[PDB]
């Protein structure tokens, strides 16, 4: 595999830059940390309006102003 | 008239295909489905289509217009009364057609037709950050999975058709 | 107000396109160990002028056309589309401040090979279609490679529009994150503007410039001026495109000014290609673009893909 | 209903009666058809901007992709029928009348 | 609008560069001259075929700036792949089956 | 063809004739019928002569223009009800410009003028795609638009499909001639009680599959294109004609076997609902596709027409051909009338 | 059909806030801060009626206390809040990012003479619940009575009453 | 350098979107009022 690996790397180095390029463009998002923060960073951009809920009573994790302790915070956005 | 200003191009789009379906020439029909492509593509541009109707200039016209003109100048040569009577046969149903339903605001050939400039029937809402047409179409990698499974695989079998039937053998 | 905006746009176009071709002789004369024009101007500045005003007053050449709307047409579709491919550029501003101007200016070039096209069929001559449909297969093969390094160099803006490339670019010229594109994108636009090593019309490997052929052809300065426009705006949307420059939004004439020398600089480099190397063969650049700039070009483009989403680098529509 | 559906209508209207009356070409067939591909284009486009419908404006760019690969196979077959014939009349193809 | 008033301008400006070219030589009267299908090939039309498909395979790729802002980032990622794989598929059948030949 | 690559190219005719028989929405329905005509056209032309290519071209014509009135209905569908369910139709307009796109891609009179012309350019083994596999998916969609369509419409169109399709078979002489205009009046047959029982339209069909599937296969096992050479298979292997025989007999519609079974439910379902003058002329008019069957059979199996020289060197070699099916096709071609009640597996 | 009920022209009358975009831009996130509880009364109260008739009493306790805000903002940091608005006006796309040192004397202004704090990245996204006194709609769409479903099918399975009953097939 | 700039740049969004969402309550109510007076006033006329 290292005979022909330096054969076609002599003869279409065009070809081997292109499978190895998306060689690594395929296995390269499983394998990296930060593959979890694009989706994180994608679902905390805030398009549409957050419709608020009517405190019925029980909601202890939801909070009553945007600067409450409690709720869905971005600090490690913020920090990274 | 400028409230009138899609219902004109439109009428410039049905002069257009009244041009070349009555078919001249290969080239010159080509020629007057171009001129269609672009007055349709303002059509679509009027409504807030905007990446849709570069689609049309970029695909349509851009890519494929483009093969039928190719296509065409190698299988024309270069150097009527059918056409031309055609031609002003279907110019004038047009313009009848553009008189009655302007004249009386309401016209019926197939439906029921509206008179008015088609500026009434908008929405008086935003969008926020974003074009709903643009996020449509993008949604098209998250939510077009089959769709997208099933174009891939019919361009992909397209390119094997066109070299099995141009091989002659 | 606006009309005075976009005749500030296109005549200063006209003018760049008339001076561009003394840049031509003279820059290609230095670098061929003579001098370009000095006789007829002071540092032959007045050879723009004498040489448009003689190809104004000579006769329409020998032959007729086969087409007369065509032969009519193609001109006023060339130069049309030249000069609507300024309107977007964001000069620190664009005329028309669009939010799908790379997409606009993608499309008006898919457009303009239908001048080829048209003065390929008002032609007479039977081998000048021939020529024109080579061209024509020339620009279209060249066009993948365009909208592909497009795509995947807007991958890194977070839309099609032309302005926010500038903002895309401020901390560092768009072409460290992107030279393969960079360089495939350049060669590819010297291949779309029918450019040395890629003129086989204006060149051999052509079996209609011959000398003492037919075809009837258009006056030589409309085709001739619609490709210096479109060479010096390619050359500037390249520039905004890989690398664009520091805006100051109090003082855009930095811009202006930083942009215009960048855009000068790569179309000198156009004009230091075409005296440097011999012509390609026909499927020589077919070869080059099929076999050679489309797999790396795809390569690229999922590497361009899937690395915003590895690096947590994406960036956002607005 | 709205005005620009009667002309979008009659456009393809016109372009089904062009391709349903051929001429001699075979070109102008598959322009009349391409043409009737553009009108069902626009129809669409104008229907769906109009209602909001946000998932169907990728309908009309499916629509154009599986018409166009359609437009490059009736190309294709043109350009076989023209290579059998020298031309790409409709009166050249009746062999098929016995 | 703006826009329909530059598209208007610049078409009026290149219908009258085109007009004077053809009718500024007319004004000095000349000496009135009075002495005295095309070729098919395959490969021309297939490479205008071959772009009019990658083309539209390009059509399928062009709304990725906007679709990677979306919060379904496998599904997407992996659709953006397989039509970016599909194009080079249709690329390496167009290659391997000579397609790709003399016009290389 | 690259063996690989006919098997892809089969394989996606079936995909499209699958995507049209699954899927809920329009677009994916013409999505299949796009992606099978564009598979099918290179089986059309595997030979590579120009009959072949003038079949691919009619049929490509036909098949586009009927996909593009299938948009148009389904966009007048989108414009009259703001959806794209695969259901009924909510429009007069859309329900006869989708019963026209799906007349033309069945090939049904007074759309019938491509079916026999590109039957006769094909080979036989595309002509039996063509004249069996595809007739799945439009008369799937006739299946599920039912609630819309219109009554005289479609039954106009049946029964102009029946008599054109009788009458068509009387001039014939070649095979894959005779077999598209039996094709046009067994379409004829399906439609015409598509309304009043669609399982009988299902059994009709698959009735139709089997017996068709039968007579091209041995048409291929005897390599004949026309009467007259189908006439020297007594003297090359006589259990076909035998079998092309009891085939013939079937396709018309005589007792005891399997071929009556479908016309005597669509009679049996037409006068439950008060119709009787139609299925009696619908009944009549089927002894024209009798007549043409049983001028085959005269010309094969009950007479025996001279043959020639030469076939004494073909009697030295027996048939290497692939004959798939066809003794399981002769049989249930035949044989399937006591197990007529079977056909409540379709309901 | 029915007469649609409008409100008069009397109560469609409010002190507006007639100020510019830039000017709210600039105020965007201490409004969100302080005036938290008239809006996302009336954004529940928009989203719950899905009528703008019902909310009209909320959209004007939202315009009152707008005005309350922007005159607390007058009373003592009005030049800090002019230059600032001044340089996010200035901008064609209105950019915060151009305008931080004027945002910082704004913000320290504000938090020296009124003891507001602008909120963090991520908090004016919050979904945050509302105490109303205003009862839930019970039938916002106004839809009508459903119509009444097919009954369901029960019973044990029996084989066919003599079989098929196809003619003579006696299975 | 892409990737600390676009994640800048997100943030810089987001900050954005925040102040839309800030605003919308007013914009809300200005356009509520908005449409009930113009569709009063066509009421009115079309009474007249
Ligand atoms: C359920 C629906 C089934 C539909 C039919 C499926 C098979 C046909 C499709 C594929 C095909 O063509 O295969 C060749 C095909 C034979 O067809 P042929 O080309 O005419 O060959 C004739 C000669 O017999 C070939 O002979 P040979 O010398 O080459 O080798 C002998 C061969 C060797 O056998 C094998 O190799 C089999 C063992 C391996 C199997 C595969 C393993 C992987 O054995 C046979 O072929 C014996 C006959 C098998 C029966 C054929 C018909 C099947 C029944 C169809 C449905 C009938 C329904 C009637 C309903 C009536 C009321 C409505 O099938 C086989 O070879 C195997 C058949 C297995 C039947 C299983 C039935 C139950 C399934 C559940
Ligand atoms: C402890 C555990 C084990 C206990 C075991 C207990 C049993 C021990 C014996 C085991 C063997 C049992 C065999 C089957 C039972 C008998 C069935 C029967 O006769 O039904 C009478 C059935 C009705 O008469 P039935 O008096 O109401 O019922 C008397 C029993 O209670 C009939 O009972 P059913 O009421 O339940 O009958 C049900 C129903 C009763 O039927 C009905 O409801 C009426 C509908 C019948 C079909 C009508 C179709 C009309 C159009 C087609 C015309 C075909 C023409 C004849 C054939 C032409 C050449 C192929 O039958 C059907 O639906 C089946 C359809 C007919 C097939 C009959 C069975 C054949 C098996 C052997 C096949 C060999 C080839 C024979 C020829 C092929 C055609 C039959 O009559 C006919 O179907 C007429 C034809 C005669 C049937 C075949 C006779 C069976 C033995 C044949 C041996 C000789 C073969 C010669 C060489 C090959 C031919 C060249
Ligand atoms: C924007 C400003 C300008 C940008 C730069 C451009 C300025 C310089 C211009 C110079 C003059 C060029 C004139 C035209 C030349 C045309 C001919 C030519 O060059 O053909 C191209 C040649 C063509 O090949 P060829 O013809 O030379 O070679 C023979 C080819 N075969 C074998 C097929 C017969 O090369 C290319 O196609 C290269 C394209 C760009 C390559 C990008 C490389 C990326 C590398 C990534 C890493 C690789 C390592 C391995 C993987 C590692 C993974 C971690
Ligand atoms: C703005 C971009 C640049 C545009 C071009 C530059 C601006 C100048 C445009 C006008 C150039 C001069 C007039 C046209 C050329 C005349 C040359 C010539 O040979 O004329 C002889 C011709 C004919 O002369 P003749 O009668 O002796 O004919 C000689 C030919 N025989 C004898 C065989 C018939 O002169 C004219 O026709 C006179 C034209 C008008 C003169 C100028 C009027 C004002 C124009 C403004
Ligand atoms: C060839 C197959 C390529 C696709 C492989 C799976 C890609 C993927 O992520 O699919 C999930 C996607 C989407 O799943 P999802 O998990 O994103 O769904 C969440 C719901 N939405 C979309 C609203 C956010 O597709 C499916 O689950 C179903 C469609 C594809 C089904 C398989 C097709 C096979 C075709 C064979 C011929
Ligand atoms: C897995 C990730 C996803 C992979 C798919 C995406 C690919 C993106 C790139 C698109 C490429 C499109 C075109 C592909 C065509 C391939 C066939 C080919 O080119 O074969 C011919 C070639 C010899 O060239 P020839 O025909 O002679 O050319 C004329 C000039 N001599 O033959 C050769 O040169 C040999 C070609 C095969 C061997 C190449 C090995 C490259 C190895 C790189 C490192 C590993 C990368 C990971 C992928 C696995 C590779 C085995
Ligand atoms: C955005 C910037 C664009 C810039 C565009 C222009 C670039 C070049 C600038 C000009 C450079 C210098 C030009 C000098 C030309 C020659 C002048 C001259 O004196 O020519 C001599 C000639 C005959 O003179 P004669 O009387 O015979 O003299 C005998 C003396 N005993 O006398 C004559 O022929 C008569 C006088 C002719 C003078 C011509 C001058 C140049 C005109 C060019 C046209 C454009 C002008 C600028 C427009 C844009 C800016 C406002
Ligand atoms: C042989 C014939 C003659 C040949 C020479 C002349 C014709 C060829 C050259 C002209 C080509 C014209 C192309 C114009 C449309 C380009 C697309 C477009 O409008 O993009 C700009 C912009 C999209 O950006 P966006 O920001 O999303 O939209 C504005 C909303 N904020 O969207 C907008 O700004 C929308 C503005 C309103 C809609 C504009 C519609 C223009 C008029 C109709 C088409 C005219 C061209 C028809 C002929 C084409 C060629 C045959
Ligand atoms: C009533 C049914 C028809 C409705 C439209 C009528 C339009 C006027 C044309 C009437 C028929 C004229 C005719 O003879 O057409 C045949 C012609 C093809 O014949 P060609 O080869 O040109 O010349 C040999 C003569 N047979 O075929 C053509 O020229 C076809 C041109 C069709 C273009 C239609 C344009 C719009 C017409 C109005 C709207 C529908
Ligand atoms: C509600 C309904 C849902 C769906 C239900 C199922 C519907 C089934 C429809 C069947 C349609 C079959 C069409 C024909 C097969 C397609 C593939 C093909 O062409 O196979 C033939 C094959 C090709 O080989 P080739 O070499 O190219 O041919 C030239 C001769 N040397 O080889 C040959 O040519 C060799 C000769 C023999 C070929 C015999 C093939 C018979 C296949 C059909 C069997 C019967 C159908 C299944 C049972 C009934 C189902 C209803």
């Amino acid at each position: 595999v290292a005979a022909f690996l330096k054969n076609v790397w002599a003869k279409e180095p065009v070809l081997v830059a292109s499978f190895a390029i998306a060689g690594l463009a395929v296995i390269l998002p499983t394998l990296s940390p930060y593959t979890k923060y694009s989706l994180m960073i994608n679902r905390a951009t805030p398009y549409n309006y957050p419709v608020p809920l009517r405190d019925d009573g029980n909601m202890p994790d939801v909070p009553s102003h945007p600067q409450d302790p409690q709720g869905p915070s971005l600090e490690w956005l913020k920090r990274l | 008239m400028m409230t009138y200003i899609v219902f004109i191009l439109s009428i410039i789009f049905v002069m257009g295909f009244v041009g070349f379906s009555s078919k001249p020439s290969p080239i010159y029909g080509g020629l007057g489905l171009i001129v269609s492509g672009g007055v349709g593509c303002g059509i679509v541009l009027n409504f807030g289509g905007s990446f849709l109707g570069l689609m049309v200039f970029l695909i349509y016209l851009g890519g494929m217009m483009v093969v039928f003109g190719y296509t065409t100048a190698m299988a024309t040569e270069q150097y009527n009364k059918v056409v031309l009577g055609t031609f002003i046969t279907g110019l004038l149903m047009e313009f009848l057609m553009v008189y009655y339903v302007l004249k009386d605001k309401e016209v019926e050939i197939v439906f029921k037709f509206n008179g008015m400039g088609d500026w009434v029937i908008y929405d008086t809402g935003d969008s926020g950050f974003f074009s709903e047409e643009a996020m449509g179409i993008a949604a098209l990698y998250s939510y077009g999975t089959w769709l997208v499974i099933v174009t891939g695989w019919s361009l992909l079998i397209g390119v094997v058709v066109i070299m099995e039937i141009t091989r002659g053998n | 107000m606006f009309m005075i905006n976009v005749l500030t746009l296109i005549i200063p176009i006209l003018l760049a396109v008339a001076f561009l071709t003394l840049v031509e002789r003279k820059v290609l004369g230095y670098m061929q160990f003579r001098k370009g024009p000095n006789v007829v101007g002071p540092y032959g500045l007045l050879q723009p002028i004498a040489d448009a005003i003689k190809l104004f007053i000579k006769e329409p050449l020998r032959p007729a056309t086969s087409s007369i709307s065509m032969f009519i047409l193609a001109p006023i579709l060339a130069l049309t589309l030249a000069l609507t491919m300024w309107i977007p550029l964001p000069m620190p501003y664009p005329l028309i401040n669009m939010n799908l101007g790379v997409l606009f200016m993608l499309a008006m070039s898919s457009l303009a090979v239908y001048s080829i096209l048209w003065s390929g069929w008002a032609s007479n001559s039977k081998y000048a279609l021939i020529g024109a449909l080579r061209a024509v297969a020339q620009t279209i093969s060249y066009e993948v490679t365009l909208a592909i390094i497009l795509l995947s160099v807007l991958l890194m803006n977070g839309s099609f529009t032309l302005s926010t490339l500038i903002i895309t670019q401020e901390q560092v010229w768009l072409i460290f994150p992107a030279w393969p594109l960079a360089m495939m994108w350049f060669i590819s636009t010297l291949a779309e503007t029918n450019r040395a090593p890629f003129d086989l019309t204006e060149g051999e490997s052509e079996l209609v410039s011959g000398f003492n052929v037919e075809y009837a052809a258009g006056p030589f300065a409309l085709f001739f001026m619609a490709e210096y426009a479109n060479i010096i705006m390619m050359n500037i949307f390249t520039t905004t495109l890989f690398l664009g420059a520091f805006h100051n939004p109090y003082m855009p004439e930095l811009y202006t000014i930083n942009f215009t020398i960048k855009s000068l600089l790569l179309s000198i480099t156009f004009l230091w290609i075409r005296a440097s190397y011999p012509r390609f063969r026909y499927d020589q650049l077919m070869h080059l673009l099929w076999k050679n700039f489309l797999p790396l070009t795809l390569a690229l483009c999922m590497w361009h893909v899937s690395l915003p989403i590895l690096l947590s680098s994406i960036p956002p529509q607005t | 209903m709205s005005l620009v559906y009667m002309n979008i209508m009659m456009a393809f209207t016109v372009s089904l009666t062009g391709l349903l009356m051929y001429r001699s070409h075979l070109m102008s067939s598959l322009l009349c058809l391409e043409g009737m591909m553009l009108s069902l284009f626009i129809l669409a486009t104008l229907m769906i901007l109009n209602s909001h419908f946000t998932l169907a404006s990728m309908m009309p760019i499916i629509l154009l992709v599986f018409a166009a690969c359609e437009a490059a196979l009736g190309l294709s077959l043109l350009v076989m029928v023209s290579n059998t014939y020298g031309t790409d009349y409709v009166q050249n193809l009746n062999l098929l009348q016995c | 609008m703006n826009l329909m008033i530059t598209l208007l301008t610049n078409f009026t400006l290149a219908t009258l560069l085109v007009t004077i070219a053809f009718w500024l030589p007319q004004l000095n009267v000349y000496s009135e001259k009075t002495s005295p299908r095309l070729p098919f090939s395959m490969k021309f039309f297939l490479v205008a075929i071959t772009f009019l498909l990658f083309d539209l395979e390009i059509a399928l790729l062009l709304p990725l700036p906007w679709a990677s802002q979306t919060t379904n980032l496998n599904t997407m990622l992996t659709m953006a792949l397989l039509l970016i794989f599909l194009l080079a598929v249709s690329l390496a059948y167009e290659w391997t089956q000579k397609g790709l030949e003399w016009t290389e | 063809m690259n063996p690989i690559i006919l098997i892809i190219i089969l394989m996606t005719v079936m995909l499209g004739t699958i995507i049209v028989m699954i899927s809920t929405h329009w677009l994916l329905i013409w999505i299949g019928f796009e992606m099978n005509m564009l598979a099918i056209i290179p089986i059309m032309m595997k030979k590579h002569n120009p009959r072949a290519t003038e079949a691919s071209t009619k049929y490509f014509l036909t098949q586009s223009t009927a996909s593009m009135l299938l948009m148009m209905a389904i966009i007048i569908n989108l414009m009259f009800s703001g959806q794209w369910t695969v259901m009924k139709l909510f429009n007069p307009m859309a329900s006869m410009l989708m019963t026209m796109a799906l007349a033309m891609k069945l090939g049904m009179a007074p759309f019938h003028f491509w079916v026999p012309e590109v039957t006769q350019g094909i080979p036989l083994s595309s002509g039996l795609i063509l004249l069996t596999w595809q007739k799945l998916a439009p008369m799937s969609v006739l299946y599920q638009i039912l609630p819309s369509i219109n009554l005289d419409l479609i039954l106009t169109l049946s029964i102009l499909s029946i008599t054109i399709g009788g009458w068509g078979g009387l001039n014939q002489t070649q095979l894959r001639k005779i077999m598209a205009y039996s094709s046009i009046a067994h379409m004829g047959w399906m439609t015409a009680v598509l309304l009043y029982n669609p399982t009988m339209t299902l059994l009709n069909l698959i009735i139709y599959i089997i017996m068709t599937s039968t007579m091209f296969t041995l048409f291929m096992a005897n390599s004949t294109t026309t009467t007259l050479s189908l006439s020297h298979t007594w003297n090359k292997a006589p259990i076909m004609t035998i079998l092309v025989l009891i085939t013939l007999l079937s396709m018309g519609g005589l007792p005891p076997l399997s071929g009556f079974m479908p016309k005597w439910m669509i009679i049996q379902e037409m006068t439950k609902n008060d119709s009787i003058i139609l299925p009696t002329l619908m009944a009549i008019t089927a002894l024209l596709n009798l007549y043409f069957y049983m001028r085959l059979t005269y010309s094969t199996a009950l007479t025996m027409f001279p043959s020639t020289n030469n076939m004494k060197m073909k009697w030295q070699f027996p048939t290497t051909k692939r004959m798939t099916l066809l003794p399981t096709m002769t049989v249930l071609s035949t044989m399937l009338l006591p197990l007529t009640p079977i056909l409540s597996i379709l309901e | 059909p029915g007469i649609v009920e409008l409100p008069s022209l009397e109560d469609l009358k409010v002190q507006e806030v007639k100020v510019s975009s830039s000017v709210l831009k600039a105020a965007a996130h201490h409004y969100g801060a302080q005036c938290d509880k008239p809006n996302k009364e009336f954004m529940l109260c928009r989203w719950e009626e899905k009528d703008p008739r019902r909310c009209l009493e909320e959209g004007k306790l939202v315009n009152q206390c707008a005005l309350e805000f922007f005159r607390q903002i007058k009373r003592h940091c009005a030049e800090p809040f002019t230059e600032y608005w001044t340089c996010i006006d200035y901008s064609g796309l209105q950019l915060f990012r151009r305008c931080r040192k004027e945002q910082a004397q704004f913000d320290k202004c504000v938090l020296d003479k009124l003891g507001w704090v602008r909120p963090d990245l991520g908090e004016l996204s919050k979904v945050t619940k509302v105490k109303t006194d205003r009862p839930l709609p019970e039938n916002p769409y106004h839809s009508r009575a459903r119509p009444e479903p097919n009954p369901e099918v029960e019973g044990d399975l029996k084989p066919a009453r003599h079989g098929s009953r196809l003619f003579f097939w006696t299975m | 350098s892409m990737m600390r700039w676009n994640r800048e740049r997100r943030r810089l969004q987001i900050e954005d979107f925040e102040a839309r969402i800030a605003l919308m309550p007013l914009l809300q109510a200005e356009k509520d009022r908005r449409v009930l007076q113009m569709l009063r006033e066509n009421l009115e006329e079309e009474a007249t």
